[PDB]
């Protein structure tokens, strides 16, 4: 009943993304972000902790803290699986400033629900920290996500930091033997060469959403993850976007079933791209955690500290064998 | 005349990773230009 929370949170990000740059790829892990930003909120108070939570889109009539920390205290647990079959990971971490003594609680709270690292810092070497935090994303992304960090202020008090990791098989994987070069259409008028991996005569979940002028598939993975891909009609996109709404996930998947498929078509593709969240999260209402009023004071107990940048980056790699993507957020923090 | 279902993705199209219990969503995704590794 969370989950749904996740699900608009990721929606609502994704439409402001597409606003400001309606015809580029996008990537991101919703849920990479939400856990840093919950993270972020267990030392919040006041109008900083609820614009986050609210933010998250989490309904505070409805939920508790505690319930929202262990919905995020749950999905960390599921999402650490090893084997040649699937690799997922979920990490974070604390990055502190040298001599800067947190609040118990603030110290408990992380380490039980967010299974938190916790690294001293001097960011008065701001190149130092830099590369402790980049290698320390590296690491976690087994290489995948580099330079998470471009630049860190010398004022800052904490870094907050989020990675995810995920390694899959499909579970009817595309021989590279049917993998032919073939149009892709940027618009009705511009075309790119691309290779086109192929299935045929295979019977997978899908629906054809007339209302909305999409056809949406559902290929999984061996494991605990799918992929579900949705192909507007020719100008559909925008309006496709806008509907992309819990319910209409919902819909997508109450609406499936088997259908025999003569032929699918799947370009080989890889994608990155890098974000600063602020003028987003902005957008979604998280405003006082940014300003000279933030409370951030469950983290040391001094009310010194504020959000000064949350940046994003992530990769997607799909091809005929599987899946490789990853990502990872980090929440930089400044001294007031 | 027999029926059949052809599907291409050759043209921008959404991506979306998720989980197989709760759909939780691990990665979103949106293809416009499908560059290459």
């Amino acid at each position: 009943g969370l989950a749904s929370a996740n699900v608009d949170f990721a929606f609502s990000l994704y439409k402001q993304l597409v606003l400001k740059a309606p015809d580029k790829n996008v990537i991101f892990s919703p849920l990479s972000i939400s856990t840093a930003l919950a993270f972020l909120s267990l030392g919040a108070h006041n109008t900083t902790l609820t614009e986050i939570l609210k933010g998250l889109k989490f309904n505070l009539t409805e939920t508790s803290e505690a319930e929202i920390h262990q919905s995020f205290q749950h999905l960390l647990r599921t999402l650490n699986q090893s084997s040649d079959e699937l690799q997922l990971s979920m990490g974070n971490a604390m990055f502190v400033k040298e001599q800067l003594s947190l609040l118990d609680r603030f110290t408990e709270d992380a380490k039980r629900l967010y299974g938190s690292e916790a690294f001293a810092t001097d960011f008065q070497d701001s190149a130092a920290a830099k590369k402790l935090i980049n290698d320390y994303v590296k690491n976690g992304t087994r290489g995948k996500i580099t330079d998470l960090i471009k630049d860190l202020d010398s004022q800052t008090m904490m870094v907050l930091v989020n990675y995810i990791f995920f390694k899959a098989k499909w579970e009817m994987p595309f021989d590279p033997q049917d993998t032919h070069q073939s149009r892709f259409y940027l618009s009705k008028k511009k075309w790119v060469m691309v290779p086109m991996m192929s299935l045929h005569h295979l019977t997978i979940p899908y629906f054809r959403d007339e209302e909305l002028s999409c056809t949406v598939v559902q290929l999984n993975y061996t494991g605990n993850a799918s992929a579900l891909f949705i192909l507007p009609d020719q100008d559909k996109m925008e309006e496709v976007e806008a509907m992309l709404l819990p319910e209409t996930l919902n819909r997508w998947g109450d609406s499936l079933e088997f259908r025999e498929i003569g032929e699918l078509y799947l370009p080989k593709f890889s994608i990155s791209r890098d974000y600063n969240l602020n003028d987003i999260l902005l957008q979604l209402g998280i405003e006082e955690a940014f300003t000279s009023k933030a409370d951030l004071s469950g983290i040391t107990g001094a009310r010194n500290l504020a959000v000064s940048q949350v940046v994003h980056k992530a990769v997607l790699d799909v091809f005929e064998e599987g899946t490789e993507a990853s990502a990872a957020t980090a929440v930089k923090i400044t001294l007031l | 005349v027999e029926t059949r279902t052809i599907v291409r993705f050759n043209r921008p199209f959404l991506m979306i990773i998720v989980d197989h219990f709760t759909w939780n969503i691990f990665f979103m995704s949106k293809v416009t230009n499908p560059k290459q590794a």
